[PDB]
């Protein structure tokens, strides 16, 4: 373990924003906080980083305590939203601050400043102010500026956000290549989904300052807890169930949106019990009907259709009046296939790729 | 129903007696003050043509400032109070006929002390100024003229000079006197022993009645040297609209009653010899207001010196700069 | 705390002399070193004082048209500084800035020495040209602040919805600015009322206004009425603040 | 319309502002003359005056007494600025517009109020005397000491506003990034704080030592004899002795200052956008 | 059915040519959307329609009459910004009202149309509250609602729906095709984002430099592109250089694509030696992961990431001659689940007659 939190409170004028956390954080991994926007991610890392002092609770770094040790004298460097970036110094002398102010010998400054600069690819720029700068190249002197100092842990505060949707492809991958090559915790905080499950080693999702989730994102996605995870990443799709018997240990019986078949069920149940049915919109398999021959699924319609590129998205409409947002891959057996409005439909799932809940 | 305009020295008009001119003639008077008579001559001069209609000149410029052209004839008709006026100060070579000014204010000017802290005899003369044992505390006046009568009286020379030889005299020797002075009053030369910041110094006579009206024991003692006397007179310039209305305020002024109500609060010894008599124990009986005949002719009066102004004028505000 | 000490100490500083001649107004000594009763002789006695209410109401008077014009003008170049943008702008600005930062005297005597030249009397008019002239700047800075923290856009919008140059001045610009345009006109009457550099150097015996009749009485030092007229000229000052404020909304 | 408002005010500026100047600079270079105060003829014989030690050692004391005022402004000025930047939101217009009441009194009545004050038989001398503090007065007028408080009592409030706008303009997010890399509260003010806030401190020394130096009833009425400021030099030759080319020419020493200390504002500001 | 007619606009600022020579149709009742990169004028065609920017050379014809100094008071056109430029000291209702004021309206007619409009919008009940009390959609909503009321004959947006989050822009695109369905009237978007250009649009143009690139329906786009910045562009592609060998038949020809010989599919006539480009999308490319010496048909390259994205799963696959092309792989399939890791060595293929090859 590097970093434990033990029991923290922390009140803002007489509103509680943490109410209670117990979080270990590990030697090595890219650790991400997701959630939506206000939610206490930016106290907890402000307060891991030192700019904010708690009102109960411990913080232990390698079992030495940190709890009120002052933020210039912690192990621990952190990234802004807005890139600070003293106006008035070269990226040189913008690098060289920390080093500056911890009394380095004036011998051996330029050549960490260089190696820094080169992690990064910034050597050509190093004399030239942060305003002659592109956006791009203001993040990578920020993110050099923290890693010079070579920290414990590195904090990255919605790091990527204000670049475009190109450059946060590359710089993504950039990131993680660089965590890997040095080998030191990344904290990271963002309220995207696609991001979260594509650059992290494992999620804490974080609402009103209560961890709902922990785990790899695999866990997460397939797998969820409850209503707000299953339904915060990824788009996803709520019937109601009630049931009627039991079939046997894998399958039950129960009616869902007016038609009456099994869904698989791992838990134990009464007749009469209200359950909650989810699906992604993958995981749905969908087939026009223009003949008479109305079965097997639910009706539906179709109100909206969307030309994605790789794939085709869907918005059909049951006979309750509920949109159910159904998505389709281009095959080799299927390619080019379009749909028209207002085409009568059947929809189906695939054979217990679901998840119900209580 | 016009309205005039009366350019006057600082501490002559009291509260109230404006007041009274306007509720008798139906006209109305603005007022406005002075500090020395270079001042009074540079206004005159740029605002020309009818900015003022009634100026108040001391007696050594009324002969200067008609050959200028900024004096113009008195009508002697509507003027039905000149009588009261004193017949000694009333003809002087400056003006024979007086057809020019009418006296309306004269005094004096001798050494103040101040009790509570200097004793009142160790000064007698002009001379113990010049001690050394009084650096950075005298006051002194800021008119050319009285600040030049002090050297040519300590050296020994007539007042009213016109030699480059003696006046270049004074300087030299005046200018060993600047390591001892503190302030340059002449609005209220009594403020600065009243407030308490000096205690030996030029004071004019009638300034420091008003103190010792007040609580302050402020005594004029005269110098052995002589003492400083001088006289005011008032005039009517050139280019004026109430020509009419100049007239009516200077025959209010010659009246024996008012005379007297504005001589017993200001201490100005005053030329009218009708309201000369008619005082109180403690106005026309001071030493220091009105003096014996001895001390009138030990000391010299400000006579006219004619084109020398400039000499006297242009050392003086080389002076100042120290 | 100490801090607070600190605040408490440079508000007695700028404070103590006005309660001075507020208290001295009630005094009864002429000349004000010391407490000798209370009376309410001085009042009164102003109230007869003729010269000096002359110059109170050339005061007033002069403050008032000169705000007035400078606030006009001042408004008017703000929305064409904000409406419009071309290659002189930042010149302008520098113009503006560097009037601003220009030293009281020297535009003394350089308006003596101009109307010198020209031949025009010293009087009302002088003294009305250099009021407005040293006023502007204040105008100008406040009301272009007050318009640059909103969307320039707002003008395209309007022009896309058929609307003409003029309706947009009426219905959009001057809504949006008249609480600063009101700010500028109290700002522009107060420089107005003490100024005293320039109008010693720029006005004649004609027209006499308050800051050269106090001087006089300053330095003789012997009339108690000054600070009686200094009192009402704040309270007549207050409740213009207070007004302005309602007008304003 | 579209055009008049920027021609008008152009209009005004040449007219009033920069012509004026010309005509100043232009005039200390003509002789003397009794008639029209001028007389079309170039000499450099008022410049030589101005060197003569008489006329010389005055402008440097009304220099001194101008840079101690602007010191004690930013010495006083720069923490009161900084203790109301850190105040909740709903004070701050009340302390701001009671710093700005003084104005409405007139300023020439306050200084006569603060002779008061000061003076040997006044109060403060009379009142710190019964507090067994002092067994004798103390008398600071007619010195030096005099005319810098009287001018920093005036000009004060014109150095709290500039330094306001450029504190409170600050960025929070630099201030906490100096804090994580290992800035104690020192090295946060001497290298960050005081550079972004150089072109506030510039604005406030010309709002402050200019105008010191014309002021001329501080002087008059606190100063004295020994104690004088450019401003009455002028004063004295343009109403009294009437010499118009050595007052003029005595206004430059005014001027040179404005364009030396607007200079270092342009250049500091670049240094920062 | 001829609506707007750019023939021969022409146009330069300070100096500087920013529209060459444009010619463009717009029709009645469609969706067209002007994509491009940051500054290719896109903002300054919809400026000059809109009546904020006037022309040097050429006619902008609006059902057969000439409006090229119409000012922007009588056209029937009416825009939407990106700030939402919107009055903040007038009441909702008054910000709508303000286009019907204008034009003289009578004061009984107002407040219907008003309503209605705030309807088709989901505004009933925030008539008289004023903006700063509204969030970012709402500003949004009231800025549709007061170019529309109007009755334009076209209704030209500019980056509209940028400012905000995900969900709710993806909400507000679908409620915008449902508007422009509801009405009836030409609709032209500018955007930046190649996603919301394929999802709702019905007619794209891609402009570079002020030269019209391609037009068309959005399959034409990104399956038919017709030089290398349009397939690089919308969505992601691989280049590949190719040297021809010989032909095959009548439609195949054999090729060296990268060091090996493959068959593949050009159309138009070919003589060997010359360059080509062969053009694959992370769409069609299949991989398949070989351990120990088998089944080694296919380029060979080596795994350098792994992306999960719940839905895919995308892989940067370095080849040996140090090439990165980008995989991408679907669950959708009766693969459950499975994962790479980060030096496994692979094989690349991909389906057939499904490249695109280009000349030059």
């Amino acid at each position: 373990p590097l970093v434990q939190l033990a029991g923290i409170r922390k009140c803002f004028d007489g509103k509680e924003v943490i109410p209670q956390l117990d979080l270990t954080i590990n030697n090595g991994e890219f650790l991400t906080l997701l959630g939506p926007s206000g939610c206490g991610k930016t106290t907890v890392l402000r307060l891991i980083a030192g700019l904010e002092t708690v009102d109960s609770g411990r913080i232990m770094l390698d079992n030495e305590d940190i709890t009120h040790v002052p933020a210039e004298n912690r192990y621990v460097n952190t990234v802004f939203q807005s890139y600070a970036l003293f106006p008035h110094m070269t990226v040189f002398e913008n690098v060289a601050f920390g080093l500056r102010m911890q009394k380095t010998p004036a011998a051996e400054i330029t050549p960490r400043v260089m190696e820094a600069l080169r992690m990064v690819q910034l050597e050509t720029f190093a004399q030239r102010k942060p305003h002659q700068l592109s956006g791009g190249q203001q993040q990578r002197v920020a993110i050099a500026r923290a890693v010079v100092n070579k920290p414990r842990l590195l904090l990255l505060d919605q790091s990527l956000s204000a670049l475009d949707y190109k450059l946060r492809k590359q710089m993504q991958n950039e990131l993680k290549a660089l965590q890997r090559k040095l080998g030191i915790t990344f904290v990271f905080v963002t309220h995207d989904q696609e991001e979260a499950l594509t650059m992290s080693d494992r999620i804490v999702v974080m609402r009103d300052g209560r961890i709902e989730q922990d785990g790899t994102p695999r866990e997460i996605y397939e797998e969820p807890k409850n209503l707000f995870v299953a339904g915060f990443i990824g788009e996803i799709n709520m019937f109601n169930a009630t049931v009627i018997e039991r079939l046997d240990e894998q399958r039950v019986r129960a009616n869902v949106e007016g038609r009456e078949c099994n869904i698989y069920v791992n838990f134990a149940v009464e007749p009469g019990q209200k359950l909650h049915v989810l699906l992604r919109p993958e995981d749905l398999r969908v087939e026009e009907i223009n003949d008479d021959n109305h079965a097997e699924g639910l009706i539906g319609y179709v109100r909206e259709r969307n030309y994605k590129g790789m794939t085709l998205e869907s918005v059909v409409e049951l006979e309750n009046g509920k949109m159910v947002m159904v998505s389709e891959f281009f095959n080799e057996d299927d390619p080019d296939f379009d749909h028209s409005l207002d085409q009568k439909m059947a929809i189906n799932w695939v054979e217990s790729w679901e998840v119900v809940l209580a | 129903n016009n309205t005039l305009y009366f350019y006057n020295w600082t501490e002559y008009v009291p509260p109230g007696l404006l007041e009274q001119f306007t509720k008798e003639t139906g006209i109305k008077v603005i007022y406005s003050t002075y500090e020395s008579n270079e001042t009074m001559y540079a206004k005159l001069k740029t605002y020309k043509d009818g900015a003022y209609d009634l100026v108040v000149p001391s007696t050594y410029y009324v002969d200067k400032m008609r050959k200028e052209g900024m004096i113009q004839k008195i009508d002697k008709s509507k003027l039905t109070n000149f009588s009261n006026l004193d017949p000694d100060m009333l003809n002087k070579p400056f003006d024979p006929n007086n057809d020019y000014s009418i006296p309306y204010i004269w005094g004096a000017t001798a050494i103040g002390v101040n009790g509570d802290a200097v004793d009142p005899k160790s000064v007698t003369s002009w001379a113990d100024l010049w001690k050394p044992e009084y650096k950075g505390s005298l006051l002194l006046t800021d008119d050319a003229r009285e600040v030049f009568q002090m050297a040519l009286r300590k050296l020994g020379y007539s007042g009213n000079t016109t030699d480059p030889k003696e006046i270049e005299a004074a300087y030299n020797e005046l200018k060993k006197l600047m390591p001892n002075v503190a302030a340059f009053n002449s609005d209220n030369p009594a403020n600065p022993y009243m407030e308490g910041e000096v205690n030996l110094g030029m004071i004019w006579n009638g300034s420091a009645f008003v103190a010792r009206q007040a609580g302050t024991p402020i005594d004029v003692v005269w110098p052995k040297e002589g003492g400083i006397f001088w006289m005011d007179s008032l005039a009517i310039p050139a280019n004026a609209k109430n020509k009419e209305g100049a007239l009516k305020l200077i025959n209010f002024l010659l009246r024996p009653d008012v005379a007297k109500q504005v001589a017993e609060t200001i201490g100005y010894p005053t030329p009218n010899l009708a309201a000369r008599k008619l005082l109180s124990p403690e106005v026309a009986n001071d030493k220091t207001l009105y003096p014996d005949a001895e001390t009138i002719k030990n000391g010299e009066w400000q006579n006219d010196v004619g084109a020398a102004s400039s000499i006297y004028e242009e050392y003086y505000q080389k002076l100042k700069a120290g | 705390l100490l801090r607070g000490g600190f605040m408490t100490a440079i508000y007695a500083y700028l404070y103590i002399p006005i309660i001075i001649l507020i208290v001295n107004s009630f005094n009864s000594s002429r000349f004000g070193i010391n407490w000798q009763g209370f009376t309410t002789k001085w009042y009164s006695l102003l109230m007869n004082n003729d010269s000096l209410l002359q110059a109170a109401q050339h005061s007033l008077t002069m403050a008032v048209f000169s705000a007035t014009f400078a606030t006009l003008i001042g408004s008017l170049t703000a929305v064409a500084l904000y409406r419009y943008r071309f290659r002189g702008k930042p010149f302008v600005s520098g113009m503006l800035f560097v009037v601003m930062m220009s030293p009281d005297i020297v535009m003394a005597i350089s308006l003596l020495v101009l109307f010198m030249l020209l031949g025009i009397q010293l009087g009302f008019w002088s003294l009305l040209f250099s009021h407005i002239t040293f006023c502007l700047p204040f105008v100008v800075v406040t009301v272009y602040s007050r318009l640059k923290g909103f969307d320039v856009r707002m003008l395209e919008a309007a022009k896309d919805l058929g609307a003409s140059e003029f309706t947009i001045l009426r219905k959009i610009i001057l809504p949006l600015a008249m609480p600063a345009v009101a700010a500028g006109w109290v700002l522009s009457f107060t420089l107005s009322m003490d100024d005293v550099v320039v109008s010693s150097f720029v006005t004649g015996p004609s027209y006499e206004i308050l800051p050269l009749k106090i001087y006089s009485m300053v330095k003789v030092g012997v009339s108690p009425e000054v600070n009686a007229l200094a009192t009402i000229l704040l309270v007549l000052s207050l409740v213009m603040v207070i007004a302005s404020q309602l007008i304003a909304r | 319309f579209q055009n008049v408002v920027i021609v008008t005010i152009v209009g005004w500026l040449v007219l009033f502002v920069f012509l004026p100047n010309l005509m100043i600079i232009g005039t200390s270079f003509l002789t003397r003359d009794d008639a029209s105060f001028v007389k079309m003829v170039f000499t450099l014989d008022n410049y030589t005056r101005l060197l003569d030690p008489l006329y010389f050692e005055v402008l440097l004391h009304s220099l001194n007494m101008a840079l101690i005022a602007t010191l004690a402004c930013l010495v006083l000025g720069y923490p009161f600025a900084w203790f109301l930047a850190k105040l909740p939101h709903k004070v701050r217009p009340l302390l701001l517009f009671l710093l700005i009441v003084p104005f409405w009194t007139n300023s020439l009545i306050r200084i006569y109020g603060l002779k008061i004050f000061l003076s040997t038989k006044g109060y403060l001398n009379e009142f710190l005397l019964w507090l067994g503090v002092i067994d004798t007065p103390i008398r600071i007028m007619f010195t030096p000491s005099a005319v810098i408080i009287g001018l920093v009592y005036i000009l004060l409030p014109f150095m709290v506003m500039p330094l306001y706008s450029s504190i409170e303009k600050l960025d929070k997010p630099l201030l906490e990034a100096a804090r994580d890399l290992g800035a104690s509260k020192l090295q946060t003010f001497i290298r960050i704080i005081i550079p972004l806030t150089m072109p506030g401190i510039i604005a406030g020394c010309l709002l402050v030592m200019l105008p010191a130096m014309g002021l001329f009833y501080v002087s008059d009425l606190m100063g004295g004899a020994k104690n004088l400021l450019i401003g009455n030099v002028i004063k004295v030759q343009f109403l009294n002795i009437r010499d118009w080319p050595f007052g003029a020419a005595t206004s430059i020493t005014l001027t040179i200052v404005m364009g030396l200390m607007l200079l270092v504002y342009w250049r500091a500001s670049r240094l920062l956008n």
